[PDB]
């Protein structure tokens, strides 16, 4: 702040600015896929599929 | 939901089997012979006498 007073008088009340915190949190979730693929699928087409 | 259920494809292999019965044997040994002619004429001898 900064306030009016006359030259002959005192001195105003103290005044400081402020900062503060965000904190943005990342620990909770996640983005997931998955295949599930056999083992006779991923082999017969291997010699037939162009 | 397969990827590749619909793009595989359906081959063949080459295995024919032959199956029918077509032969020929009495064809096969009667010793043939090229006739150009309108029909075969040859003579028969009886007796008589």
């Amino acid at each position: 702040t900064a306030t009016g007073v006359a030259i002959t008088g005192s001195a105003p009340a103290a005044s400081m600015d402020a900062t503060l915190p965000a904190q943005l949190p990342i620990s909770a979730a996640s983005v997931q896929s998955t295949f599930t693929l056999n083992l006779k699928e991923i082999e017969e087409s291997k010699e037939q599929v162009t | 939901a397969k990827l590749n259920l619909a793009v595989l494809n359906n081959v063949f292999s080459e295995l024919l089997t032959q199956e029918i019965n077509r032969s020929a044997t009495f064809l096969g040994l009667l010793s043939k012979y090229p006739e150009r002619k309108s029909n075969i004429q040859w003579g028969v001898g009886m007796g008589g006498t």
